[PDB]
């Protein structure tokens, strides 16, 4: 219904599917490894959903800074925060490779366990968890979990709102990810962070272009 | 049969006029939603009844005390003023006793009659029939309004304007105190010093 | 009746103790998921309820708070004589160990216990004094309930309130809403 | 620099390019030049909004060529003038 030809593969009945592929990446006929046509649409929600939550909490402290409601000393820019330590750093509770060990333990189980959910696909809900294998036990399509944890409010009850918030979440991950990908290229060309950048393209626009920025 | 806000003009469809001061006046065709009718009759009459309670808490003062009986402070710096008590301690507990109230006031609206009884002594029974008009001894003591058919609607014409002109009187006396340091009653000496020179054009 | 007019739920009619139409969120639709949770909530009420008067009770007697049993309450060091006169028994080899397996074994021990009826009242070999027949069975349990939730919230305002000051206890803050009522409570914080 | 010789040449270079493109006057994915340089049609599976053929695979490759004859040019003229 946009962008390319209909690759007669692509019929419509995946959420967000505009028969845009132009490389052919999704051709169901040779379609071994991690090109399989049941991993792409998953990686493309896993990414998209992890670059909603980049560009939120990359964006919100820079702005909450702004207003005021945390100290100045925390409204340092995403790379100023410790991803980078020639660039910036900070000093926190921890230093930031037992941060990371901590964090690729978490990591580790919650992860681990989604794999073994997508790969089999009934089980994480039959061996004994600490309790919570009940909640745990995925229905249906390894994208949508759903229960009394991932989906604890009881939205999409109906299928065509369902189908409605699965389009919107496509759409706002596919928009994060450009904007992620705007940060990192705006940080590189302008050493500043993107508010700064959105209120310098809005303070004089015609002058704090990417033309104007080519020299760093 | 019913008189027009504006004379020629076709009401509304849904805007039948049996409710007290219908005058088929809805420009912006927000009330149109089915759901949204009761909404907007509980709410003006919310908005009209606080914005004359507080039309009265806000001209009485000041008109007595530029009579000279009484000796009180403005209302657009009451707020900062020597007070027993701490104003956020006070903001607290209107908070609270307004969440009770309301609470009571929404749980009606949703499920009519369902909170007319008294929790602690269910020998109570509020005699309000229409929602918005809970009645009782508590906020009807008297028993005055409630009569018969077409006895209402008068009544309740004069509550809706009344409030209506007390809420736009209100706006008014913001718009003062933003734009001249001194009551209202005080600007209505100052046009009636130079009419022809003290306006709204006069010190925009 | 929790809110008057509303609803119950249809699995919430109004059996089980302490019952009373209120879930918005919706978790108790399964019947062994709405046991679990009624085992949770006891077990979190009684805990507060058993803790409560050991945290309320020092500080009447003017011993110690939160940050004083956080930070130095012989607790890292001297040999436990906080408890009037001193006396040695244990010390951070043994006040650091033999709770943390105490409560191991008895936790490993109630997991371990099939009857989920048992597990949300134990009942059978426990009692001493045996007044569970005694009494009407539903009227205890309402009130044990009801004053294990009273405990929990009471709990939580006494963990918020230590937050807030630190070095402060619950009785002091007490005396201080006693003899300046409306100069000391939650506005100082919400608008300070 | 908008008004500057570089820009004009630039400029006129990928625009001259591009109408080419789109118009069968040079090669493109759907018009095949053989070995007489003749522009035959050739078919592909590309689906584009121009009603001409003209695809954004023609776009890019029109682009680029007029973007490389331009900074040639442009060097050439310094070099020389
Ligand atoms: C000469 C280098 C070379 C070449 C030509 C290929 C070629 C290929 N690899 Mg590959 N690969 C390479 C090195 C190479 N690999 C190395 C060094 C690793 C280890 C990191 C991998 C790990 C790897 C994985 C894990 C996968 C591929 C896949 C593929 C296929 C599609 C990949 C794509 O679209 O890009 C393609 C046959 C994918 C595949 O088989 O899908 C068809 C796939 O899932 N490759
Ligand atoms: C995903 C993701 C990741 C990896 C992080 C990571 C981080 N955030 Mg964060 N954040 C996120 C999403 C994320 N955020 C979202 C969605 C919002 C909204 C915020 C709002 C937020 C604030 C307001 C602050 C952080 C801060 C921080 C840093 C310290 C966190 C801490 O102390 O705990 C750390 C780099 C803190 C920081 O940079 O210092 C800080 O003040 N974040
Ligand atoms: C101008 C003065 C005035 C008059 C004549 C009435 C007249 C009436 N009010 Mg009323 N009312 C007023 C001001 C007035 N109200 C104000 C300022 C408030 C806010 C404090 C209220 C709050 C109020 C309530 C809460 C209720 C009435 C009710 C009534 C009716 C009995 C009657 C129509 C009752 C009613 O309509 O029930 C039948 C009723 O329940 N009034
Ligand atoms: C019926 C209500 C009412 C009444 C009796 C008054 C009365 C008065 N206003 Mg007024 N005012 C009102 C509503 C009202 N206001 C509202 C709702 C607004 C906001 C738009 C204003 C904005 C306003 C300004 C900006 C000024 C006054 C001023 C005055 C005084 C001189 C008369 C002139 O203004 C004519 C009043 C109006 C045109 C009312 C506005 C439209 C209404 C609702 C009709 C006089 C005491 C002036 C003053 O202080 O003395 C010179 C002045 O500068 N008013
Ligand atoms: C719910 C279980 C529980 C737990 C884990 C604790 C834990 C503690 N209590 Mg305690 N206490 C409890 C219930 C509990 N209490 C009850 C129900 C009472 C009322 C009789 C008390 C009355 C009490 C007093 C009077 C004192 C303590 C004190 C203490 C601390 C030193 C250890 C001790 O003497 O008591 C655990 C050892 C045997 C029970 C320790 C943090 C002392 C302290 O420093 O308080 C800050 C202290 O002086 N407790
Ligand atoms: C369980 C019932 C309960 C009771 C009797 C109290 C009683 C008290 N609280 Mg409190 N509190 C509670 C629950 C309770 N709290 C809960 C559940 C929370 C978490 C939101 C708090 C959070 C809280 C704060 C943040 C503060 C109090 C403070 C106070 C004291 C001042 C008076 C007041 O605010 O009331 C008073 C002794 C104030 C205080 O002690 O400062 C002097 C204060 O600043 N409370
Ligand atoms: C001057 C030369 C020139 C050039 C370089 C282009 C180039 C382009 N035209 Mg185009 N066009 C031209 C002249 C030109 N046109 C003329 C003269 C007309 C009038 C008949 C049109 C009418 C036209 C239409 C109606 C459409 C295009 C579209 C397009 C784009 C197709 C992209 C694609 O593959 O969609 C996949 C491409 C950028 C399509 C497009 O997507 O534009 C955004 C489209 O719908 N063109
Ligand atoms: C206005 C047209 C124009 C003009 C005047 C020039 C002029 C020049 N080009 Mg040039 N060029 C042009 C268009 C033009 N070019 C175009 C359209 C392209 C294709 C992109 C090129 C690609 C090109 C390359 C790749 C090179 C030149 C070079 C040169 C220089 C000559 C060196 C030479 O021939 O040694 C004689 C060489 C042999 C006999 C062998 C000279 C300044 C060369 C240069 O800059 O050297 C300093 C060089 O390397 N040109
Ligand atoms: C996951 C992601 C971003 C994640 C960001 C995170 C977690 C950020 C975290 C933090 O910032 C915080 C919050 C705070 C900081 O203090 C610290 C860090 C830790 C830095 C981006 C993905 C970003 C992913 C991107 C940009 C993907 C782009 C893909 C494109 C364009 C594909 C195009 C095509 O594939 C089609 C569609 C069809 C094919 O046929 C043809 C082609 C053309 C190949
Ligand atoms: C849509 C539309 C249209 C169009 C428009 C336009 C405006 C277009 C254009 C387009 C264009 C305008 C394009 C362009 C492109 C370009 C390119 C693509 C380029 C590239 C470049 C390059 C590739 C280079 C490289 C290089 C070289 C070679 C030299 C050295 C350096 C370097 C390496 C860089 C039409 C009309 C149809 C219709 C209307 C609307
Ligand atoms: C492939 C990677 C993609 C993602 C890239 C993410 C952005 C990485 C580049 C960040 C660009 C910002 O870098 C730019 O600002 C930094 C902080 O002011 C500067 O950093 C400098 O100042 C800092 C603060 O005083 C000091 O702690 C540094 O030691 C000093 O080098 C860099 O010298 C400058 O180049």
């Amino acid at each position: 219904f946009a962008s390319k030809q209909s690759l007669s593969y692509l019929d419509g009945t995946l959420p967000g599917d505009y028969g845009f592929d132009p490389l052919g990446l999704m051709d169901p006929e040779g379609a071994g490894g991690f090109i399989d046509p049941q991993w792409l649409p998953y990686a493309e929600i896993i990414n998209g959903r992890f670059a909603m939550l980049g560009a939120a909490g990359a964006i919100a402290p820079e702005v909450l800074g702004r207003i005021g409601l945390i100290p100045q000393e925390t409204a340092i820019p995403w790379f100023q925060s410790g991803v980078i330590p020639p660039v910036g750093n900070y000093s926190y509770w921890a230093d930031p490779y037992t941060l990371f060990v901590l964090e690729m333990a978490l990591m580790g189980f919650a992860e681990h366990r989604r794999a073994q959910d997508y790969y089999k696909p009934g089980s994480m809900g039959k061996q004994y968890f600490l309790g919570l294998e009940k909640f745990l036990g995925g229905s249906g399509n390894p994208a949508y979990p759903g229960g009394p944890i991932f989906n604890f409010l009881g939205f999409g009850k109906n299928e065509k709102e369902l189908q409605e918030l699965k389009v919107k979440e496509v759409k706002n991950g596919r928009l994060a990810m450009m904007a992620v990908l705007g940060y990192f290229t705006q940080a590189i060309f302008t050493g500043v962070g993107p508010f700064q950048n959105l209120l310098d393209h809005l303070a004089d626009p015609v002058h704090n272009n990417v033309l104007t920025n080519l020299k760093i | 049969d019913r008189p027009l806000w504006l004379p020629g003009s076709e009401a509304p469809k849904w805007l039948d006029g049996s409710l007290p001061g219908d005058y088929g006046f809805d420009p912006l065709d927000l009330a149109a939603e089915p759901g949204r009718l009761n909404w907007m009759v509980q709410a003006e009459l919310v908005h009209c009844r606080w914005a004359m309670l507080g039309a009265a808490g806000i001209f009485i003062p000041e008109l007595l005390t530029k009579i000279g009986i009484l000796n009180t402070p403005s209302w657009y710096k009451a707020g900062d003023a020597t007070y027993f008590a701490d104003q956020g301690t006070l903001f607290i507990v209107e908070l609270l006793l307004m969440a009770w109230a309301e609470s009571r006031r929404w749980a009606d609206i949703a499920r009519p009659g369902s909170v007319n009884t008294d929790p602690i002594f269910p020998n109570n029974k509020l005699t309000g029939t229409d929602v918005g008009y809970p009645g009782g001894l508590w906020f009807d003591p008297l028993g005055w309004g409630s009569g018969s058919e077409d006895k209402l609607k008068e009544i309740r014409t004069k509550e809706v304007k009344n409030g209506r002109l007390a809420m736009l009187a209100v706006l008014g006396a913001f718009v003062q105190a933003n734009v001249t340091h001194v009551g209202p009653i005080d600007n209505l000496f100052a046009h009636l010093a130079d009419p022809y020179h003290t306006t709204i054009l006069q010190s925009l | 009746e929790w809110l008057p007019g509303n609803p119950r739920p249809s699995y919430l009619d109004g059996s089980a103790p302490g019952d009373f139409g209120f879930d918005p969120l919706g978790l108790g639709e399964v019947p062994e998921n709405l046991e679990r949770f009624k085992e949770s909530e006891l077990i979190h009420a009684r805990w507060a309820m058993l803790a409560i008067p050991g945290v309320l009770i020092p500080e009447a007697l003017g011993y110690g708070n939160w940050v004083s049993a956080q930070k130095w309450a012989a607790t890292p060091g001297g040999q436990a004589t906080y408890l009037g006169n001193p006396v040695p028994w244990g010390n951070l080899p043994i006040i650091l160990a033999v709770e943390f397996i105490a409560i191991a074994f008895v936790e490993s021990q109630r997991n371990g216990e099939s009857d989920p009826e048992k597990r949300k009242y134990p009942g059978g070999p426990f009692d001493p004094l045996g007044f569970s027949k005694g009494a009407n069975l539903e009227e205890l349990k309402l009130k044990e309930i009801k004053n294990g939730r009273l405990a929990l919230v009471a709990f939580l305002g006494f963990v918020v309130q230590a937050v807030a000051y630190p070095g402060t206890g619950p009785l002091e803050n007490l005396k201080t809403h006693l003899a300046d009522p409306w100069h000391n409570t939650i506005a100082h914080v919400l608008i300070p | 620099y908008i008004g500057s010789s570089t820009n004009l040449i630039m400029v006129a270079s990928t625009t001259l390019m591009l109408f080419a493109g789109r118009f069968g006057l040079a090669p493109s994915a759907n018009r095949k030049s053989t070995a007489g340089l003749k522009l035959v049609d050739r078919d592909s599976g590309l689906q584009t909004g121009d009603p001409a053929g003209f695809t954004a695979t023609d776009t890019l490759a029109c682009g680029a060529l007029g973007h490389v004859i331009g900074v040639g040019i442009v060097l050439g003229l310094k070099a020389t003038a």
